[PDB]
């Protein structure tokens, strides 16, 4: 173990302390503390590539530059035909999935996977089985992860262990397996530990989940609290679309005219997961409306 | 994994649009309601479908979020027997509300719209009990007793002067329509005086009277009683209408002409609205979305 801290605290949404768990590592450069000092950078109001000197840190920059547009170009052309860090391989992955080249996406996770445990693996296997699901391959997403698990069964988990739980956690989420069981009281109480948007959203599709508008009702006004959508405007701005999207889904399960007003923030704003489905199917049935005229 | 365990279990409408399958959605309705005209229930389909999905927001972020899928049931149950989840009547009885809540208001058309929302819901509603499909349909009755109610009186406002035989024929019929009585009161008291602003006591007296045994005492109340009196003292014919009280018969909600046991007449599968031969294969009138007179299996809903 060592810097369990950073990472506990990346995984839970508050970059704000994220960081400050990393400054107390004053200038002692790894690779590790490398990756999350750049992604708690990212997710936070501002990041700053450290040295384009790294052929890691040099590839943050380009991952970063990848972001603000969607050419993976000299990201994956600086990187392709020589062997490489799962560190550097995940952010490429993450480029792929990003543009919709899932099944690629996975290959390349995969690929990193198999240096067996050659630091960032953990995190890289969360993100295989993060972008499997992404594509709908719950089979695959469980078959990796089982076959990862009670693979490495030496106490390794010397702190990755609350990242194996988050990919076994979304996992659970698409299973639907016990939604109201284990899997509740797992964001139940990280969100008790850690209060977050990470957290509290999470918190938040487990009760939808569980048909309790009552109480998803009260996570919502929550986090329209003063203390969250205000309070914490760096790493609650970060996830809006997100929030969104769940205001709807409930919004719906009440039958609220709200439907409009609501996503229409999310609409003329992002262009992810919810208006990426809701345009599909708007689409579908103006498809039939020209099949039955 | 997760959409086809839902077909699998369950193959309606509601289902349907919920598992993605909206070819296979609208080809059930034609054959079982004979729902024709899609447009107004594009909306319908949306609800449905995003309304049991969820997104969970992926670790780094800037990512594509996470889909979760809202199940209609807990851990405990077939784990054959697995639904999406859908509404429900709690819903269709609010919008319902807001019926009655315009319709005291005095706002025809929007009154109109919500009975309409309502009985879309219906159409696409999914339910445990084979007792609530039963009410589920009790609402569906209703609803184009007030359309159709609404419908009429709408029109009977939409009336050039000079129509006046018309538009006494319009204002008895809105009588007939099957509204809670309490509702009914507005129609009979329409009823009630442009039967008297036309020397017409001799249904004057019947509907001021038909109203007093419903409406004990209130400031309206009191004139309907006075309708009565300086009209039980003239049986005047002033102006003959097709409408007989004492008779049985419905309201043809396309015309808006009696349809008697006598009467060739046509329905509606959805609805149940009842229109003259003249308008068989056309669409109904009422909630303007299936083909009067096509023949269905059946509006299906129990699981």
């Amino acid at each position: 173990m060592d810097y369990f801290n950073i990472k506990q605290n990346y995984y839970t949404g508050n970059f704000v302390q994220c960081l400050q768990e990393i400054e107390k590592f004053s200038k002692v450069t790894d690779n590790t503390l490398l990756f999350y000092k750049a992604k708690t950078l990212l997710a936070l109001g501002q990041y700053q590539s450290q040295d384009p000197t790294s052929k890691l840190g040099k590839v943050l920059d380009l991952y970063v530059q990848f972001l603000d547009t969607k050419n993976i170009e000299e990201l994956e052309n600086l990187l392709k035909d020589k062997q490489n860090s799962p560190y550097e391989l995940y952010l490429l992955a993450t480029a792929q999935a990003i543009l919709g080249d899932l099944d690629k996406s996975l290959e390349t996770c995969v690929e990193g996977i198999d240096n067996d445990e050659a630091e960032g693996t953990t995190e890289l296997l969360l993100l295989a089985i993060e972008v499997a699901l992404l594509n709908n391959n719950v089979s695959t997403a469980s078959t990796i992860f089982d076959n990862y698990t009670n693979a490495i069964e030496d106490t390794v988990s010397g702190d990755n262990e609350m990242i194996l739980n988050l990919a076994e956690s979304y996992i659970k989420f698409a299973t639907n397996k016990e939604t109201a069981t284990s899997n509740f009281y797992y964001y139940e109480e990280l969100s008790q530990t850690f209060p977050t948007w990470k957290t509290q959203l999470g918190l938040l599709n487990l009760h939808l989940q569980q048909r309790n508008i009552a109480e998803a009702q009260g996570i919502v006004e929550l986090l329209l609290s003063d203390y969250y959508s205000v309070e914490q405007k760096e790493n609650a701005v970060l996830y809006k679309p997100t929030f969104l999207a769940n205001q709807i889904t409930l919004a719906l399960m009440q039958g609220l005219d709200t439907e409009d007003l609501t996503n229409q923030l999310v609409k003329l704003d992002h262009e992810h997961a919810f208006i990426k489905h809701h345009q599909e199917i708007d689409a579908k049935f103006d498809e039939l409306v020209r099949k039955y005229d | 994994m997760e959409t086809a365990i839902w077909i699998k279990n369950s193959k309606l409408p509601a289902v349907l649009v919920a598992a993605g399958a909206f070819d296979a959605a609208v080809q059930a309705l034609s054959k079982q309601v004979g729902v024709v005209k899609l447009e107004p229930l594009k909306k319908y389909f949306t609800n449905i479908y995003e309304g049991c999905r969820t997104y969970i927001p992926s670790t780094p972020c800037e990512l594509p979020a996470q889909l979760g899928y809202v199940r209609a049931y807990d851990d405990t149950v077939s784990e054959d027997q697995i639904l999406p989840y859908v509404p429900g009547l709690d819903v269709v009885n609010e919008k319902m509300n807001e019926g009655y809540k315009n319709f005291k208001l005095n706002k025809p058309d929007i009154a109109i719209e919500c009975f309409r929302e309502a009985i879309y819901r219906i159409t696409l509603l999914m339910v445990d009990d084979a007792e609530d499909e039963k009410l589920a349909h009790k609402i569906l009755e209703t609803a184009r007793e007030y359309i159709l109610g609404l419908s009429i009186e709408l029109e009977r406002r939409s009336l050039k002067e000079g129509n006046t035989v018309r538009m006494l024929e319009l204002a008895a019929y809105f009588t007939k329509a099957k509204l809670s009585p309490i509702h009914r009161t507005n129609a009979l008291q329409v009823a009630m005086s442009q039967h008297f602003k036309h020397k017409n006591f001799l249904q004057a007296s019947y509907f001021a009277g038909e109203f007093l045994k419903i409406i004990s005492s209130g400031p309206r109340a009191e004139q309907a009683r006075k309708i009565k009196n300086k009209a039980d003292s003239m049986a005047s014919d002033a102006i003959p209408i097709d409408f007989d009280p004492y008779a049985k018969f419905d309201i043809c909600a396309a015309t808006y002409k009696p349809i008697y046991e006598d009467t060739p007449s046509v329905s509606d599968p959805l609805t149940g609205s009842k229109y003259v031969i003249t308008e068989k294969d056309k669409i109904d009138r009422i909630a303007m979305i299936s083909k009067i007179g096509a023949p269905a299996s059946g509006l299906r809903i129990r699981v």
